[PDB]
């Protein structure tokens, strides 16, 4: 296959650094902590406030890639676009895919075991993550039609979203049987 | 606002290209720069000054 | 409804104060860490040794109601006979039924919303938790018959088993979707 | 090992009735209680010492 460096396909930028103390305003923040395994946590997003200028530049749009630059847990993670403007903290290196790619096919590409192998050859830190945007940037992608990459997100999508219906009817089934239990005393 | 690790990346785009950069000052202090085609709001003090002396005023 | 203070129907003991420095051995420990709300985590329990005379006191049985009378949340479990000797760690107080109620039907009743308004009616501490055995054997219970008891517990247990057949299926099914697409 | 709240607890449950207590001692130091139908091994070293004496030897 050909392969595209993700550099020549996507605009790289790291997030906005916000101190603690910050005005809970309009503007929402990603941070680590908002990066689960099935997605952002977008309903604990903390809140604040940034100038119009300066917000532009750090404002989210739908496909980006987030990736975890800091922490111990290189994770990877596509922003879908909010009701509210929302922007990544300084932790998360943002991929803004350009040509080709799908955000979500950069994603599976570094989910992969070779994804990984490439994001833990980019890492300049022992302990702690410090990823190298340099190095992140020479990773080779597989690159395939753009359709074809759309079918496997479209299904991606749906066992994500048959994935929440599953859990949520497990659980909202169980709470019944343990309340059907709770008014029989 | 700005920090020291977004204007230097701002540097290593191509954004802010040349040896000077427009600089909004908020009460003397270095609070943002703004590139090329960007808005400075009616109330905002933008001086133009050397990227390695705002490089520098940054370190402190 | 007829009801039986709790401390005329159970057995009711603290857990064993084991330090941290002991020779991970044979005898499982349950800490507040290991009671989820689905049950004991019984394969993260820390293991140690104890003496025959001093383990036979705390040594668990089948059917006791684990209640955590310190830390930060008020958790009830059941305890499951396992292959291996588990106690109770200090923070934990034991419920050994005797007669009349079932260990799982005195889990209902801790959890339900009376039981909770009687539990922290014996709560000691402020912030942290210092429930006082005194005043948890002073909590009455509704007794219903023990067949009927098991009815409802049989159903209980077996919507536990279920949300977990349900859980896996549904995390076994994503895993096969997304490695069905890695495939490409 | 035996602790304070282990002691107590058996002191006010009625297992340990009486004045005295039957007392096993590892290398001088109290190491357990001994009710009347547990098992000693034949290596413990039992002692029968007083209730008030050895709740406040483990009280230090």
């Amino acid at each position: 296959r050909e392969k595209v460096t993700l550099g020549t396909v996507v605009d790289c930028f790291k997030g906005k650094a916000v101190s603690s103390k910050v005005v809970p305003g309009d503007v929402g923040l990603i941070n680590l902590s908002d990066m689960g395994t099935l997605g952002i946590q977008y309903h604990q997003l903390r809140t604040f406030q940034m100038d119009r200028r300066q917000l532009l530049r750090y404002l989210l749009e739908d496909g980006d890639v987030l990736i975890a630059s800091k922490g111990t847990l290189k994770k990877v993670c596509v922003f879908h676009k909010q009701n509210r403007d929302v922007v990544a903290s300084s932790n998360i290196t943002v991929l803004r895919p350009q040509k080709l790619l799908r955000g979500y096919y950069i994603k599976f590409f570094l989910d992969s075991p070779i994804g990984q192998a490439l994001l833990d050859a980019a890492d300049h830190g022992k302990d702690v993550i410090n990823l190298s945007t340099k190095e992140l940037l020479d990773i080779p992608i597989p690159v395939i039609p753009l359709v074809k990459q759309d079918y496997l997100i479209n299904h991606y999508l749906r066992g994500l979203t048959d994935y929440h219906r599953k859990l949520n009817r497990a659980e909202q089934e169980w709470e019944y049987i343990q309340n059907e239990i709770q008014k029989g005393l | 606002m700005l920090y020291i690790d977004e204007f230097k990346e701002a540097i290593d785009k191509g954004y802010i290209l040349g040896d000077t950069v427009a600089i909004v000052r908020k009460n003397g202090k270095i609070f943002d720069y703004v590139l090329p085609h960007e808005k400075v709001r009616d109330d905002e003090v933008v001086t133009v000054e050397r990227v390695e002396e705002v490089m520098v005023e940054l370190d402190k």
